[PDB]
């Protein structure tokens, strides 16, 4: 499931902002 | 509305032109606890000793803002923040600076981040998500009217207050711009294709970001995700979205419009402006007046147990405040 696919991933926590 | 915003432009303009400075000292506050952290600073629960009030003080290291080439952006932040005034934006109460850092003492929003609840809860029901959308809809309608672009919409930047309402924080990429702009800014998951495609952009990126928000709220995960940002950018520019089977048809069609790669076909960017959204089928039950007044039934109310209660925020290691004997980046920040 997409949900499963999402929880197993590297970006489930707080996402940082892209500067340079 | 048009009348409202009309009066609104005038107070912002006055403020825009004569931005305020140094409204306090460090030693008037009692440092209590880090509520968030970032590339060049941390936000702290702080207590004003004279009033016994609590605020969130943002502490920017001057040297690190310089190393990361973020001077203009930092300047935009304080200037735009002290100038705006809306029910869904956090209030900047003070600002000052010392030899070592820059400070912005804002209002302590007790409810915690939207991110936190949504992660724990999983996904929001359409009605709960819509409650929150409507609030970003008006907020953008206000923001854009002042020729501002927000540029950093994500659950991490939206806080819930005592009444279950939204409080948009972090105006580190906010910019007053008439015409196109070019900085690669934001969070990967929320970038509009034009931005990743280095093609100059306008406000339309704020409506694509909203389209992403609503999606992550109602389904529990972003419409485009992968392990590394390059993989995400690839998805964003592909213009291929799959919708969860539990999405209503009205929601699927609001989202098709908001997440339009063709920005001459994207809602919010069209002829009728923000009304295309405010008049969409999904929103047919929303009382925008009642919502602006905070007279709507808030679907969820994070309850907290008293002032200074920080149980809706994650724990962070405490770094100690160090203030140099030597003023650090004087010229670069003189207008702060
Ligand atoms: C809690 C809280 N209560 N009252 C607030 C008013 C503003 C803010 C706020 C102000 N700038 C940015 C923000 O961002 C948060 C999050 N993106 C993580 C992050 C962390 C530290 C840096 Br510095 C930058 C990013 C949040 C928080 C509170």
């Amino acid at each position: 499931t997409t949900y499963a696919d999402f929880i197993a991933s590297g970006r489930t926590g707080r996402r940082n902002a892209i500067h340079d | 509305v048009k009348e409202f915003l009309a009066k609104a432009k005038e107070d912002f303009l006055k403020k825009w032109e004569n931005p305020a400075q140094n409204t306090a000292h460090l030693d008037q506050f009692e440092r209590i606890k880090t509520l968030g952290t970032g590339s060049f600073g941390r936000v702290m629960l702080v207590k004003h000793m004279e009033t016994g009030n609590h605020y969130a003080m943002k502490i920017l290291d001057k040297q690190k803002v310089v190393k990361l080439k973020q001077i203009e952006h930092t300047l935009n932040e304080k200037r735009i923040l002290q100038a705006v005034n809306f029910p869904f934006l956090v209030k900047l109460e003070f600002s000052f600076k010392d030899n070592s850092n820059l400070y912005m003492v804002m209002e302590y929003v007790p409810g915690g981040e939207m991110f936190s609840h949504l992660r724990r809860i999983g996904r929001f029901s359409e009605p709960h998500a819509r409650f929150y959308a409507a609030q970003i809809v008006l907020t953008f309608e206000y923001l854009h009217s002042l020729d501002l672009i927000y540029r950093d919409l994500k659950p991490e930047n939206l806080l819930i207050d005592q009444q279950g309402y939204i409080q948009v924080t972090d105006f580190g990429f906010a910019k007053r711009v008439k015409g196109r702009t070019w900085t690669l800014c934001g969070t990967p998951e929320y970038l509009a294709p034009e931005i990743i495609l280095s093609k100059g952009y306008n406000k339309a990126v704020d409506w694509w970001a909203l389209g992403v928000l609503i999606y992550e709220m109602a389904a529990g995960y972003p419409p485009f995700f992968a392990d590394q940002p390059i993989q995400i950018y690839e998805k964003i520019v592909s213009g291929k979205v799959r919708f969860p089977s539990h999405f209503s048809s009205d929601l699927k069609d609001l989202l098709r419009n908001l997440l339009q790669v063709d920005l001459t076909k994207r809602f919010g960017n069209l002829k009728d402006g923000v009304n295309d959204i405010k008049n969409h089928k999904w929103f047919a039950t929303t009382d925008w007046i009642a919502i602006y007044q905070r007279k709507v039934e808030a679907p969820f109310i994070p309850k907290f147990k008293g002032p200074g209660d920080t149980s809706n925020f994650d724990d962070y290691e405490e770094e100690e405040i160090r203030v140099s004997i030597n003023e650090k980046c004087g010229k670069e920040f003189s207008e702060f």
